[PDB]
């Protein structure tokens, strides 16, 4: 998985 | 300094400020989630995620780790970006 992917993935 | 942090405008101190428009903000007020999608660009564009291990934040020798006085942190354990941010954001 990518940053911007996993950053995304955010509360 | 906030203790908890939709739609309401924050106004950051200076110091988060200025990562914001290294980011790209061109504003003074914001909400919530457009702190947490410039932090994230910034993060993208000064390449701070470990190449491997992209969950893995390297922010130590960066106006972003002397934010979140850590070394580092796990986009899986976000707790000191928003321990930062209430300490960083004035909520009007």
């Amino acid at each position: 998985e990518t940053f911007s992917d996993l950053w995304k993935l955010l509360p | 300094k906030i203790r908890t942090l939709e739609g309401t405008q924050v106004h950051p101190r200076a110091p988060l400020l200025q990562i914001l428009k290294v980011a790209g903000a061109q504003e003074e007020v914001f909400t919530l989630k457009e702190v947490m999608h410039y932090l994230g660009q910034y993060i993208m564009m000064k390449q701070l995620y470990d190449k491997q291990r992209q969950h893995i934040v390297h922010c130590h020798d960066d106006p972003l780790g002397e934010l979140l006085e850590v070394g580092s942190f796990s986009v899986k354990n976000p707790s000191p970006v928003y321990e930062m941010l209430k300490r960083n954001l004035v909520i009007l």
